[PDB]
């Protein structure tokens, strides 16, 4: 029963070091070369490094060469990835994979490299320019989640709060839009109610038509 | 360095046949064998094909691999709902070399509803944000199926590389997909061009929305 279990991942700031481990069992670990493969959220697979069955030779991708070091302890049936001088672009799930025709992968371990701390969002109105669309921009906050309502919850029809984008800086940004009739744009008032509990930020922003 | 190009999205109805291409060069696919992997959400890739066309035990024979010249292909004959997933080809670059080259990845959608083009809404930077010496263009994309889009930003007519942040498609409450793309600009860049455009390509068709600084 082949089994690979990665560990050592977590949240770290750029420039710091992290050591990943992959415990192997159910097969002769010392007879197989081993790979590290990573996958940033929503992106493709990227090969990271490879080590021969006996550790005699090591191979690295250019993006990690000089910063990561692959190693293995065959007496311990464990594979290691020493990651130094970590950068934001190293954020990814890191998988441990055997080398061969019939290969096996572990479940992966998540690595998040970010210098982001608790921060409340900056809310900006998305003014509308017989159905017109208006919203708010909830910009640069950390961590999730953010709750957005309209008119203290009285306006729920046609509301679409989009999932947040995770920026390279490690901060989040989302937008909430409401589709309303163009006729009620001059009479009705539209307030988006933003709440960011981690930073104790609650904002009520009024969205008005753009006028010179 | 070397890239194995795959189509971003392929789709077919249940029971239909789809193929996924994997284009390389003489050095890699032209000189090495190809693997194919299936990846479901939140799990590690799973081996489907090795040695170009060999199926591991337990892989249904409706998954068939082939290779010719510098290109490889994965065919799925008789799509089933469970086949909706990401698919990656994998090969090597030199002779008897160990570094793995993974393809760009293909999202396979098993069509459970008619194809739907995205609705695009492009918002300019608000006055409050520009007063803070910041500028963000918000391109909101909704009600499209399959859930695969490519977003391209244009300054006037020139492509924009820096400042783009795009989410992965997520299924809406109405079971269509939504995505958002943000273009971070300085107030000077936003006012030094006559317009900015968000181009959303979906199933070969492009939907463009343009915004200008003058219009208030």
């Amino acid at each position: 029963q082949v089994q690979l279990v990665e560990s050592g991942g977590g949240v770290v700031q750029p420039g710091r070091s992290l050591r990943l481990s992959c415990a192997a069992s159910g097969f002769t670990f010392s007879s197989y070369g081993m790979h590290w493969v990573r996958q940033a959220p929503g992106k493709g697979l990227e090969w990271v490094a490879f080590i021969r069955y006996d550790g005699s030779n090591k191979y690295y991708a250019d993006s990690v060469k000089g910063r990561f070091t692959i190693s293995r302890d065959n007496s311990k049936n464990t594979l290691y990835l020493q990651m130094n001088s970590l950068r934001a672009e190293d954020t990814a799930v890191y998988y441990c994979k055997t080398h061969g025709s019939h290969d096996n992968w572990g479940q992966g371990t998540m690595v998040t490299v970010s210098s982001a701390s608790t921060k409340g969002p900056s809310v900006f109105p998305l003014a509308p320019s017989g159905t017109a669309a208006l919203g708010c921009l909830v910009k640069d906050y950390f961590p999730e989640p953010v709750t957005v309502s309209w008119n203290s919850g009285a306006l729920t029809s046609g509301v679409h709060t989009f999932p947040a984008v995770l920026q390279s800086s490690g901060l989040y940004s989302l937008s909430s839009v409401v589709t309303v009739p163009s006729s009620s744009l001059g009479t009705q008032t539209y307030i988006c109610n933003v709440n960011h509990k981690p930073s104790n930020t609650k904002v009520d922003k009024k969205v008005e038509p753009k006028s010179c | 360095q070397s890239v194995l190009t795959q189509p971003p999205s392929v789709s077919g109805a249940p029971g239909q046949r789809v193929t996924i291409s994997c284009s390389g060069s003489r050095s890699n696919i032209g000189s090495n064998t190809v693997k194919w992997y299936q990846q479901l959400p939140g799990t590690a890739p799973k081996l489907l094909i090795y040695y170009n066309d060999q199926r591991p035990s337990g892989v249904p024979d409706r998954f068939s691999g082939s290779k010719s010249g510098t290109s490889a292909s994965l065919a799925i004959t008789g799509l089933q709902a469970e086949d909706e997933a990401d698919y990656y080809c994998q090969s090597y670059d030199r002779y008897t070399h160990p570094a793995l080259l993974f393809g760009t990845g293909t999202k396979v959608t098993v069509l459970g509803q008619p194809k739907a083009a995205p609705s695009v809404t492009l918002f300019p930077p608000s006055s409050e944000e520009l007063q803070a010496n910041k500028a963000t263009l918000v391109c909101l994309i909704s009600d499209f199926y399959p859930g695969a889009v490519t977003v391209a930003w244009k300054a006037d007519s020139s492509p924009v590389k820096a400042g783009v942040e795009t989410t992965t498609p997520s299924k809406q409450s109405n079971n269509k997909y939504a995505a958002s793309s943000y273009l971070s600009l300085t107030p000077e860049q936003w006012k030094s061009h006559r317009s900015y455009s968000c181009q959303v390509t979906h199933e070969g068709s492009t939907v463009e929305k343009t915004v200008a600084p003058t219009e208030c």
